């Protein structure tokens, strides 16, 4: 079990290749850590490198692979194509952010821990900033989009949870927040009216009366 | 006895 | 695990037999204690955990006298005097350690209790008598003298105790009024009867790098002088002879146990950890003869009897085995419980106590 | 296990795209502080599930 | 216990809201009373010290403090209520 | 000579221009054999290489350096005690890992610290031995191997120095023990160093409560035999005198709250130092401090001891903090459950000032949870703000589903099986679901609930359950009927305090009763409820649907959960059948504890049992007789066989479908029945009332080592079940069981301990005022789950 025979190293990425072009990723996973581990700094470990990064995600091994990408990054930090080890870093984080005990099944998972989330929208942002004119730009951009949705939405969560139990300074506070870190998403939108509503419960009126006009002008 | 295993 | 070699097959040339064989209340049990047996003016006193104490004749082993020490309020209550301090019979009394800070004194005749004394700590080493004061040495780092008469503690001293130690007090031997004593802490100190002034303290520990939890803490059995030069063991550390005026090492020999050894004429018996009994040289520490038959089977100190060394061991079975080749001259089997503590020799007469507590004589 | 493999395949593409609160006269709302401020570039690849991860070959 | 104690706001002991006065620099009055739990972000130098406490099931009691800050960085006007009215 | 170019001889892991910068060194400039010694020195202080060697070849030096080899792999064997992963963890806090370089000096250490951690896994004599094995291109296979020996176990917890306690009552709140029985679990004799800390403290907390305000341990030595598994630990205490409270004063800066202070601070005269009342009132004294506002008041209690009266003064200073405001509450590693699953735990409202008792209360209701194995708080700074705060939790996600069985014996149910499946949170959204089921020996249970335990964010629960449940009452010592049922409730809890909580719910079931035996008042309630079948059948047929309105109350303030020494616990129940349903009646139940306490320890006790019931039909019907109350067994009055007591089965002249010669079948017309006959069967009749006065006393034949294990009481029980609906004399020939003066009485003795094996509960007891066609029990005993 997980015993690779004993070949040149050509032969273990040839094998490694059809393996990942076929689909069977674990298998994939175990010769390239066969061949890493067997011929240290080998004559093309880079290629071992990304080779192990890419099985790593693709068998949905996101902690290990998380460390090699750590790894690569901490050893080479000028390899030509380090723009694809960043976005490999973003996508990993995006995916650990989307984790299921049981499934996924629509339940949209926006109130759990957004860490992951977070780390993924700057990995995201340092890709696209440093590397305008890469080819996984675009996705960058869209994954960007999609994050900054979903931290506003867990903001408006936890907005309305203030607003149930009834903690209207609470619940000012975080949509202020909300306001100030995410104001293009459209969690703002749903979430001014939660904050218009605190202000009227505080017995305040003035800012009653701003928070309606900016819910009136947009609309 | 009661035996339990959280799985 | 290191494994429990098996026992010898030898043929032995005279049989071993119990003159006799009494029952003492239950024995030192697992517990592992000093308590053993003494052979005074024919007659062998004996002990046991529970707190009983008995006299009784040495010939054929009856009872004389029987006392029980714990404390009893009334039909119902009772508690063990836990009594692990070794029989010390010597110029009158009994001597009675405790693990309760407690030092019984007994009359021969009766039994009739003397006086009572608080120690600092627990009493495991065997009280030692000379110039007219009993010495306790405790397991709280302390040395204590007492008076022999109305059992007043004359003075104390102070012995460093490490954090992990072995289960056992060094008994202090006295000559020339100079008592040298060893304690948990590897050095064997020399202190002076009239008053606890210190005259020399030499350490005799050996390996002592490693920085863990049961590391090599060597602990001192029981040192004893011969012509102004003392003899000291440690476990894991160097049997050593030291200048008794200045505390001078004069030899070592990498070889260390708990268990007491015996000084004969130039010749000077020993066993080790791991239960090899073997004679070296008093000059040199040169090895001649070795035994290691009888591996990890947890004898017990040796003993002198016609020439002959006599051993117990753990599964029960007593080893005589000659002193001038090392070769088994007997194996016999006198208890299924097993033995554990030190035997006595005296007057001819063999004496030894099993975990049952049941005292055995032995002829030959 | 698996908790992973849905995310193998992801798609969702369809966030709604983002859209500025506008400012009523008489007041402000509050300075964004440019935080989680999202830079406008555009790529050279796509994004519908059609671009690969493939290893760039060295 | 149904629900628990519920507070808000900050903490207007009802005398160092009295060590307050017309005049003071921004620092002086968080030195006095402490950085305002919230504040009015459109654009307004406004401090609003809203004491809101319920102690469970008794009824909520607030005590609203209207500190509005000048554009020079003081005090203008000391506002406040004791009762939700 | 001039340097003008580096071999860097066998160097694959690091790079070429790392290596030649790491030198101090640069081509080109002279060199010495001082030079070449410095770089030398420095190259092998990067922490790179295990051995340099420099050739001085043609005007080149030719460094070879043997390159430090990278972890292949770490083979473990042996290991029987200790799971590899903990030892893979710890070699990753080292460094050693797979695919890391492997120096050969660090793993001399790491098998030290390998080695430390079998001693402190009690393997005191074990051996490890990290054999390096070479392999191609320099690579290192870590072979740590090892012998783990035997292990170590105490001996002996010996106290000296103490008089007016014995060692044994002492020793025993120790959470390290010397002697455990195999009949009663009291934990292992594993040897720790946190656990020793923690006795020293228990007893110094032990020896303060009592008034010994000099308490002082002089030492603590702990020893090992030669032979290397026996423990000895030995503490020299040194205990002073009795002491008494003189007074107590506060200074320092009270923010001007004195009055209420003081007002808290209040003793008796000459009452005992009692260093946990101390403590105490220095925690009402935070608590009073922290409910005005302050985030960290300071409260630091001296004793001043005055010998020559033997009293002791508290003079408590009393330092208020400043005030601090939560700006935001975060959670961290909750990836599973949602935030509002943890949210609406926390006691401490974000946007309002800090409590750190209220962050602790939270925490403790976190950990009460059930989902997390551990959690952590952090009270984190605002960066740039002078009063400000977050407080941050760190959860570490635990699982939820579990399915256990167990089995059980006992006298009133002779093996009882019992399985299930559950599943506490459901998706991580505080929703629990579960399957139940259990087999007694005269019924049948299966169970499916689903709960929600905050329906409103005040924390009123709302839960469903479908159940399905067949009764044999045959195997119930009782008239013979079987009863096939199923049905579903939905209820609301209303928690109004934390020792009370009110329950409220509709319920629909549907009974199928057959098998039916022909007897006088179940053929009463048949026609009470319009049905008149022929007595001569023996397999008749019933059914009905009902709808209940269901409501309860209970109150819980036991102060310890298993061994109650104080409290009262009170639990009403009760049920109306709502218009609408076959059924017409109402039933109500009242079961007592009451725990009180005699003595200063809380040894001596009195439980004062008492169980009331009673229920009727509300028109005409008649409260069916497959829910009437019952008496006798184990549960209600010791003394008596299950169910035994009450009204007896009055049975008409029937012939049994099936019959067997010399077999009574219920004074069946087969055997000879002509007429009615009355019987040993219990029936059970719809009023109930017991009480049970007991005295819980000491385990007297046992040491006083784990004598709290075992609770021994001496019991005294009242009973009685009646009829309140039988038909007044309506015959002359049987005894008026409507009359309620009837009372039966016993007295026993009952023992009760935790083993292995469950908990185990043994009763003797004598029915000296049975009365007759009663079933007398005498030895009930119960092996629990």
């Amino acid at each position: 079990k997980e015993e690779v025979p004993d070949n040149p190293p050509n032969e273990i990425y040839a094998t490694a290749q059809q393996k990942l072009q076929d689909g069977n990723w674990r298998q994939a996973i175990t010769q390239l850590e066969a061949l890493d581990n067997r011929y240290p700094f080998g004559p093309y470990s880079q290629q071992v490198q990304l080779d192990l990064i890419y099985a790593y995600y693709k068998n949905a091994d996101l902690p290990l692979a998380q460390a090699a990408i750590d790894r690569f990054i901490r050893l080479n930090p000028t390899h030509p194509n380090i723009d694809y080890v960043m976005y490999m870093r973003g996508l990993t984080n995006m995916a650990l952010d989307d984790s299921a005990l049981q499934g996924f099944f629509g339940v949209d998972r926006s109130d759990r821990d957004p860490q992951h989330a977070r780390a993924a929208f700057s990995d995201f942002s340092k890709l696209v900033r440093g590397y305008p004119n890469s080819q996984y730009t675009t996705d960058a951009t869209k994954r960007l989009v999609f994050l900054k949705d979903r931290l506003a939405k867990y903001e408006y969560s936890v907005a309305e949870y203030y607003t149930e139990r009834g903690a209207w300074v609470a619940v000012v506070n975080r949509v202020e927040g909300m306001l100030r870190d995410y104001p293009d998403t459209q969690a703002t939108r749903d979430a001014l009216p939660l904050m218009e509503n605190a202000y009227r419960q505080m017995q305040m009126n003035a800012q009653a009366e701003k928070v309606a006009k900016i819910i009136a002008a947009n609309s | 006895w009661n035996w339990t295993k959280r799985f | 695990v290191v494994k429990m070699s098996p026992l010898p097959t030898v043929e032995n040339q005279f049989t071993p037999t119990t003159a006799w064989s009494t029952s003492v209340g239950s024995g030192i049990g697992n517990f592992y204690s000093n308590l053993h047996p003494a052979l005074a003016d024919n007659v062998v006193y004996a002990a046991d955990r529970a707190g009983l104490v008995k006299a009784l004749n040495a010939d054929d082993g009856k009872e004389i006298w029987s006392v029980s020490l714990a404390e009893k309020d009334g039909w119902f209550s009772k508690e063990p005097a836990l009594l692990s301090g070794g029989v010390t019979v010597s110029g009158g009394h009994v001597y009675i350690g405790s693990e309760k800070a407690q030092v019984y004194a007994l009359n021969t005749s009766d039994g009739t209790v003397a006086w009572q004394t608080k120690v600092a700590g627990e009493a495991l080493s065997r009280p030692v008598v000379s110039d007219g004061l009993v010495l306790i040495h405790t397991s709280n780092g302390q040395l204590q003298a007492l008076n022999e008469a109305d059992g007043a503690v004359k003075w104390t001293v102070n012995l460093d105790m490490p954090s992990l130690s072995l289960r056992g007090e060094s008994a202090p031997t006295t000559a020339f009024g100079a008592a040298v004593v060893g304690g948990d802490n590897g050095r064997v100190s020399a202190v002076l009867m009239e008053q606890g002034q210190m005259i020399w303290q030499q350490r005799i520990s050996q390996a002592t790098g490693s920085t863990e939890i049961d590391r090599l803490s060597d602990v001192d059995t029981t040192p004893v002088v011969v012509n102004g030069v003392v003899f000291a063991l440690a476990y894991n550390g160097n049997l050593t002879a030291l200048d008794l005026r200045s505390g001078q090492i004069m030899w070592k020999r990498e070889l260390g146990s708990v268990n007491d050894f015996i000084v004969d004429g130039n010749r000077i018996y020993l066993v080790d950890q791991n239960d090899r009994v073997m004679a070296l040289t008093i000059d040199g520490g040169v090895t001649l003869w070795t035994q290691s038959d009888l591996l990890h089977r947890l004898l017990t100190s040796p003993v002198l009897y016609n020439g002959n060394l006599v051993v117990g061991d753990s599964e029960g079975y007593l080893h005589w085995i000659n002193v001038e080749d090392g070769r088994f001259v007997a194996q016999q089997k006198v208890d299924s419980s097993g033995f554990q503590t030190e035997p006595v020799a005296a007057d001819g007469k063999l004496l030894i106590q099993a975990k049952d507590g049941t005292v055995y004589s032995i002829t030959r | 296990r698996y908790k992973r493999q849905v995310s193998g395949d992801e798609a969702y593409l369809e966030a709604a795209p983002l859209a500025e609160l506008h400012a009523p006269a008489g007041m402000i709302l509050p300075v964004t502080s440019g935080d989680y401020a999202i830079p406008v570039t555009n790529g050279s690849g796509a994004v519908g599930k059609a671009l690969d991860i493939r290893p760039p070959a060295q | 216990v149904y629900r628990p104690d519920i507070n808000q706001g900050n903490y207007l002991t009802a005398n160092d809201v009295s060590k307050i006065r017309v005049g003071m620099t921004q620092q002086q009055v968080a030195y006095a009373l402490g950085t305002p739990l919230m504040s009015d972000p459109f654009g307004t130098n406004t401090w609003f010290y809203v004491f809101r406490q319920q102690p469970g099931h008794e009824g909520v009691t607030q005590q609203t403090l209207t500190l509005t800050f000048n554009s020079s960085g003081v005090l203008t006007n000391i506002d406040n209520k004791p009762a939700l009215s | 000579f001039v340097v003008k170019d580096i071999h860097f001889e066998g160097l694959q892991r690091v790079a070429v221009g790392a290596a030649l910068l790491s030198m101090p060194v640069r081509t080109g400039d002279t060199v010495n054999d001082e030079d070449i010694s410095n770089t030398i020195r420095a190259l092998f202080a990067t922490g790179n290489f295990e051995d340099v060697r420099v050739l001085r070849d043609g005007d080149t030096l030719l460094v070879q350096v043997k390159e430090r080899p990278t972890i292949a792999s770490i083979t473990f064997s042996g290991n029987k005690s200790v799971k590899d992963d903990m030892l893979k963890q710890n070699l990753e806090a080292s460094g050693v890992r797979v695919g890391e370089s492997l120096d050969r000096t660090t793993i001399a250490d790491i098998e030290k610290g390998l080695e430390d951690f079998y001693y402190s896994v009690g393997k005191y004599s074990a051996s490890v031995k990290a054999v390096v094995t070479p392999l191609p291109r320099n690579r290192v296979d870590l072979k740590l191997v090892f012998q783990e020996g035997v292990s170590a176990e105490i001996q002996q917890i010996n106290i000296v120095g103490n008089h007016a306690f014995t060692t044994d009552e002492l020793i025993s709140h120790f959470q390290l023990r010397d002697e455990v029985p195999w009949w009663n679990v009291v934990g292992d004799r594993k040897y720790q160093k946190q656990k020793l800390a923690g006795d020293l403290e228990t007893l110094r907390s032990y020896y303060l409560d009592r008034g010994y305000a000099r308490f002082n341990i002089d030492s603590t030595q702990v020893s090992l035999t030669p032979d290397k598994k026996g423990i000895y630990v030995t503490v020299n205490i040194t205990e002073g005198d009795q002491y008494k409270l003189s007074g107590v004063e506060v200074s320092g800066n009270l923010a001007g709250h004195s009055a209420e202070i003081e007002q808290l601070t209040k003793i008796e005269p000459g009452e005992l130092y009692n260093g946990t009342k101390v403590t105490k009132m220095e925690d009402d004294i935070k608590k009073l401090l922290g409910r005005y506002g302050y985030a960290y008041p300071r409260v630091q209690s001296m004793p001043e001891i005055n010998d020559a009266d033997k009293t002791v003064k508290l003079r408590v200073n009393v330092d208020a903090g400043n005030r601090f405001y939560v700006r935001k509450i975060r959670f961290e590693g909750n990836d599973t459950s949602k935030d509002a699953v943890l949210r609406r735990e926390m006691r401490q409202m974000e946007g309002a000032w800090l409590g750190s008792d209220l962050v602790d209360q939270g925490k403790e209701r976190l950990n009460r949870l059930g989902f997390f194995e551990t959690v952590d708080t952090d009270t984190q700074r605002v960066p740039g703000s002078p009063d400000q705060v977050d407080v941050v939790y760190k959860v570490k996600e635990r699982n939820t589903g579990s399915f256990n069985f167990g089995i059980g014996y006992g006298t009133e149910s002779g093996v009882s099986f019992q399985a299930g499946v559950q599943q506490d949170n459901w998706l991580g959204t505080g929703y629990a679901v579960g399957i139940n089921g259990t087999k007694n020996d005269y019924q049948t249970y299966a169970e499916l609930s689903v709960t929600n335990p905050y329906f409103t964010v005040d924390g009123v629960s709302l839960g469903g359950r479908l159940f399905y449940n067949d009764f044999q009452a045959d195997d119930a010592d009782l008239s013979d009927y079987t009863n096939k049922s199923y049905g579903t409730d939905v209820t609301l809890g209303f928690p109004i305090n934390e020792y009370n909580s009110l329950r409220a719910g509709l319920g629909y079931v549907h009974n199928s009763l057959s098998n039916m035996q022909p007897q006088v008042a179940m053929w009463r309630y048949l026609y009470s409820m319009g049905e008149h079948p022929s007595t001569s059948d023996q397999d008749n047929s019933f059914k009905t649907d009902d709808f209940t309105f269901n409501y309860g109350w209970t109150y819980n303030k036991l102060d310890r959960g298993y061994f109650p020494t104080d409290g009262s616990r009170v639990n009403l129940t009760g049920k109306v059948t709502i218009p609408g349903s076959d059924n017409e009646y109402y039933k109500v139940t009242l079961d007592t504890a009451t725990y009180v306490p005699i003595d200063d320890d809380h040894k001596w006790v009195v439980l004062g049992r008492t169980r009331w019931g009673y229920g009727d039909g509300l028109g005409g019907k008649e409260m069916p007789f497959y829910e009437n109350f019952y008496a006798g067994g184990s549960s209600t009055v010791r003394g008596f066989q299950s169910n035994t007591i009450g009204p007896k089965a009055v049975y008409f002249p029937h012939q049994a479908s099936n019959y067997d010669p010399d077999y009574d079948y219920e004074c069946a017309t087969q055997d000879g029945a002509k007429d009615l006959c009355k019987s040993d069967d219990a029936v059970g009749g719809n009023a109930m009332a017991v009480a049970s006065l007991e005295f819980i006393t000491p385990t007297p034949f046992i040491s006083d080592k784990y004598a709290n294990s075992v609770r021994t009481s001496f019991f005294w029980d009242m009973g009685t079940v009646w009829d309140t609906n039988w038909d007044s004399s309506q015959y002359s020939g049987y005894p008026d069981y409507s009359d309620p003066s009837n009372i039966r009485m016993s007295a026993g003795i009952a023992l009760q301990w935790m083993s292995p094996l469950g908990p185990l509960v043994f009763s003797y007891a004598q029915p000296f005022k049975k009365y007759d066609g009663d079933k007398a029990e005498q030895f009930q005993f119960n092996i629990g789950k």
